[PDB]
């Protein structure tokens, strides 16, 4: 929620991906509980949001190769 | 406050920490 | 009570072509509006 | 509502530094022009045909710019039947998407913030900012130009000027906003830098220098039907019975009609450019004028030259006979149509509508007389026209509408012959430059696309066309003054050279002055498939086609 | 690729992660959170998989161009998480799918009727990962609907050509989980969940005998069943 | 007669909106009226 | 006609004032809290309009600003009504 730069949001994000692990819904439910807060979750789907945002616009300037010869 | 290094430290301590596959017996 | 219904529809129907004689009565207001609107016009931007 | 929603067309007003509307010289020319001394809101300039810019929503170019990018061979000159196929398709397919949705965006109010994509409305043409270019005269710029297809880069976030209105606020119509392009950064502005070509011509460029383009209306949206009078239509007013009439140039400017018909109807044509009129409402505004209502005091303006149809009293014999006046903002020249089969006073006129003219002035009913102009030519044909105070229901004539791809190549036409006739009266004193040598030849060859109706893909010398030419544009082509500037072209070099071609024939470096010199013979073939009046004008200039018949030059 | 685009994937594993199994209303909570604004991140992820893959130029005919060999674990992250949003009757995330703005689904269904352009040498036994999971989206849009709009919408864009497509699939099969013949066998199961709606379609898969493709028809026809249950609500 | 009453309720509310208009004729009405107001007041209250 | 000053009484009619939209809505239409207006002095109809002349042409660093008046209606000049909540008020009296 208050991730300042991008090395420390990338470790986080990992240590949520070792943590969940595919198969504890005991703690999805700490997620969801945690979640429905008053007025908080909308900075962390906004720094969620807008990493979908940055990262979809960088490909269709970037990444723009056509092999057109054999 | 600044110096964010050791937090990326402790992080990834818990990470490796989490994970299967290594330092098992 | 189902055909009473119907029937009040029916005489619903007739007042409603009553209020529709007096929406032809609006648009005769109307047609009279913008004819004191296009006499005014013609006064002030018109010289005859 | 007075407020601004796309589909709306408007014309932009810069104040601060220069002050006129944002105009473009030309339709070849691909440049923007403000003009400072030609007229300012209070009253418009005369060409107001010019100014009008349309808007449009955002416009998604993916696939364009993939064809765009894969059909100019670089290096490897790389071509494929089932890649570049498969890509324009693609492209098309696209473009088809694109313009689906702007019907959907029709009524459709917009905030300071989004991309708005300005599209100029007598030229079909977006202006566009591109970020390699700098500006010509001002040498720390960015260029604007004009580009038809729609470049990516046309995007302009519209941003507030005052510090009343904010990001989310709708646009109100009038005010003053700031125009900057979505990857350029640099805000539109006009400067300060005259031309030479032109003696009041300032350029528009884009930097950081601040500016406010004055959005002022001039036909609101939904009052651009196709089906009913506008105030910028161009329409022929053909009689019920006999035959159009128009303006033509004797000794001094006269209102005849022709006489001749040769069974004239409401769908054939006529000399395109002296019987087109365009339809100005009044409507209390110097601008904003549109949509006619039966009663709305229209007035009619010729379009080869700035005039306006007016009634002034002859020499009288014992308020008459319709003249040809030069300005519009007195009295005598606003007219008055009453409907035929009669309908309401409020009922926006439809497309094709017989009408009869009064001259709100003076009360005097528009009628057609049969005394000849002329009481001394043979076979007379100027036909002039009285006006009498009695109503007749016999001489009622229509409204025949002109659809807006004659005008748009009406005016090519027109701006190809000016700039054939000043190079071909620039080439025979000296040499050329060589920007004007190569501005030239791009006429020279897409002339070819413009008579034949093909596009532009390349290796000119194809001529597969050879079904229908089109005929309306050959002869556009012949009346517009173009076929004697080509014979012009190739004179202007003889005598260059003599005060020859076997002089060209000892030198043989000629291949760029070849290839304008093989470009007209081929304009000159392609405006005589089938056509009787081509062929015997360009026989008529049978004397001088047989002098240079071999040398090199594919006569 | 840079470190905004390979960024990507760990956020699309948390977001697979967080509505795997169960809980649907976690899983509808990455939609619509009831506050004064909301993020539909669901969306947000196809548009982002429509980006990266298409975008409308992919479409029909060239879509080998942009998946190559660093771009394949990427895209087989986000479609999978695009399952696990649709895993599980959610009746308004499959409709987010299929009725929103962007043209997301010509894309989808795309990579499972012609081949990819590029044969290389480690990419036969990586493009049938994509092809399974492709074809498992499918599947996961309509898990039990019954209703006209997804089934039209995602036929909007197949011909009975995708009839063409399985029984060359199962006959490429016989060369010889991530197998050659189960992918056909899941667009047959597709083509038999749009049968319903469609009434051309019907008309020539239940009659295979006077078919000459036997062995497809006949083989996905023997081998799949069909039952009803009913749901605890 | 199920389906007539509806129909006949689709064509009620054609004639609906038919009505409407008119109510925006109505407040038509309304607004040069409070016009007439606002003009006899500043006539009488002020001056000029 | 021009330079508003402070007159003490408010009897009078040169001391009344009218506001007209920005953004234009109807004439009885219940103007809004935070509302952009802009006033006119229907007295004399002089739209207002704010001037930079310094009234203090003695003082160094000068603050005073005086407002004038001009019959030319601008759009630029067009200042703002910023309400002020009871209970700031009342602690002021307070």
């Amino acid at each position: 929620m208050n991730a300042s730069s991008d090395r420390v949001f990338h470790e986080s994000i990992l240590l949520a991906i070792a943590l969940l692990e595919g198969g504890n819904t005991t703690i999805q439910h700490s997620f969801f509980c945690r979640l429905t807060e008053d007025k908080k979750s909308e900075k962390f789907f906004k720094v969620f949001y807008d990493r979908m945002k940055v990262a979809q616009q960088e490909i269709k300037a970037t990444v723009t190769v056509n092999t057109s010869d054999l | 406050e600044n110096e964010e290094k050791l937090c990326i430290k402790v992080l990834q301590t818990l990470r490796e920490m989490m994970t299967k596959d290594r330092g098992y017996g | 009570q189902n055909e009473l219904r119907n029937l009040q529809e029916k005489l619903e129907s007739t007042m409603k072509l009553v209020t529709n004689l007096s929406g032809q009565l609006s648009e005769l207001k109307d047609q009279m509006t913008e004819q004191r609107k296009q006499k005014q016009r013609i006064g002030l931007l018109g010289h005859p | 509502s007075s407020f601004l929603h796309i589909g709306d067309i408007c014309s932009l007003y810069a104040e601060g530094s220069t002050n006129g509307f944002i105009s473009t010289l030309g339709l070849v020319d691909d440049r923007c022009v403000v003009q400072p001394e030609a007229g300012d809101l209070n009253n418009p300039p005369k060409k107001f045909r010019d100014c009008l810019f349309k808007l449009c929503p955002m416009n998604r170019y993916s696939a364009q710019k993939q064809f765009w990018k894969a059909a100019k061979p670089g290096a490897n000159s790389t071509t494929d039947a089932v890649l570049l196929n498969k890509l324009h398709h693609a492209a098309d397919l696209e473009k088809k998407q694109n313009e689906t949705e702007n019907r959907k965006l029709l009524g459709t109010v917009i905030q300071y913030g989004n991309v708005i994509q300005l599209l100029h409305l007598k030229s079909n043409k977006y202006l566009t900012v591109n970020k390699r270019l700098p500006a010509l005269l001002e040498k720390n710029a960015m260029r604007v130009t004009l580009d038809e297809a729609g470049n990516e880069g046309s995007w302009f976030y519209i941003q507030p000027f005052y510090k009343l209105r904010s990001i989310g606020d709708s646009v109100v119509i009038g005010d003053k906003v700031v125009l900057n392009p979505v990857n350029a950064g640099q805000p539109l502005h006009a400067s300060s830098h005259q031309l030479v070509d032109n003696p009041g011509c300032n350029e528009v460029n884009s930097v950081n220098c601040n500016t406010s383009w004055k959005i002022v209306l001039f036909m609101k949206w939904s009052d651009n039907k196709d089906d009913i009078l506008k105030g910028g239509d161009v329409v022929r007013l053909f009689h019920a019975e006999q035959e159009k009439f128009l303006t033509c140039d004797e000794h001094r400017k006269k209102q005849h009609v022709f006489l001749r018909t040769t069974g004239r109807q409401s769908a054939t044509s006529a000399t395109s450019s002296k019987a087109l009129w365009e339809v100005e409402v009044v409507q209390h505004d110097p601008c904003r004028g549109g949509a006619g209502y039966w009663n709305s005091l229209f007035r009619f303006k010729h379009l080869a030259t700035g005039h306006y149809l007016a009634a002034e009293v002859d020499p009288d014999f014992e308020v008459y006979s319709l003249v040809s006046v030069p300005e519009g903002n007195d009295i005598s020249s606003i007219f008055e149509l009453d409907p035929t089969t009669l309908r309401g006073g409020d009922s926006l006129v439809p497309r094709n509508s017989y009408v009869r003219l009064r001259h709100l002035c003076t009360n005097t009913w528009v009628h057609s007389t049969n005394i000849p102009i002329d009481k001394e030519e043979e076979k007379p044909v100027m036909l002039k026209i009285g006006t009498s105070p009695l109503k007749e229901d016999k001489e009622a004539f229509a409204i025949v509408p002109v659809s807006p791809a004659e005008v748009r190549d009406l005016d090519f036409a027109n701006d190809a012959s000016k700039v054939l006739g000043s190079i071909a009266g620039k080439l025979e004193k000296g040499t050329i430059t060589q920007n004007e040598r190569r501005s030239v030849t791009k006429l020279l060859e897409d002339l070819v696309y413009f008579v034949t109706g093909g596009t532009n893909s390349g290796q000119d010398v194809l001529e597969v066309v050879f079904s229908k030419p089109n005929r309306e544009r050959q002869k556009l082509m012949r009346e517009q003054n173009i076929l004697k500037q080509i014979f012009k072209l190739l004179q202007a070099p003889f005598t260059d050279c003599g005060d020859l071609r076997l002089e060209e024939l000892g030198d043989q470096r000629h291949a760029p002055f070849r290839h304008i010199c093989r470009l007209c013979y081929r304009v000159l073939r392609h405006s005589q498939q089938d056509y009787r009046k081509n062929q015997e004008y360009i026989a008529k200039q049978f004397g001088f086609m047989q002098k240079q018949i071999g040398y090199d030059v594919l006569a | 690729m840079s470190a905004v685009i390979t960024i990507m994937q760990p956020i699309l594993r948390f977001l697979q992660l967080l509505c795997e199994n169960h809980n649907r209303d976690l899983q509808n909570f990455l939609r619509c959170q009831n506050n004064k604004t909301n993020y539909n991140l669901v969306c947000e992820t196809l548009q982002f998989l429509d980006c990266i893959c298409g975008s409308t130029t992919g479409g029909l005919g060239l879509l080998g161009l942009y998946i190559n060999e660093k771009n394949v674990a990427l895209i087989n992250q986000t479609l999978e998480s695009l399952t696990e949003y649709c895993q599980g009757p959610c009746h308004e995330n499959q409709n987010c799918i299929a009725t929103h703005e962007s043209n997301g689904i010509d894309i989808i269904t795309a990579l499972i009727l012609n081949d990819i352009n590029p044969l290389g040498k480690k990419r036969m036994d990586l493009v049938l990962e994509l092809k399974n999971n492709a074809s498992k989206l499918l599947l996961a849009i309509m898990e039990s609907r019954h209703d006209s709009e997804n089934a039209e919408r995602i036929l909007y864009n197949m011909r009975p050509k995708e009839l063409v497509e399985v029984i060359k699939k199962a006959y490429m099969q016989g060369e010889v989980a991530a197998s050659p013949r189960n992918v056909g066998h899941n667009i047959y199961i597709l083509a038999h969940q749009l049968a319903r709606h469609n009434k051309e379609l019907q008309t020539m898969l239940k009659p295979g005998g006077q078919v000459d493709g036997d062995e497809a028809l006949e083989f996905y026809a023997k081998h799949t069943a069909q039952i009803e249950i009913v749901r605890l609500d």
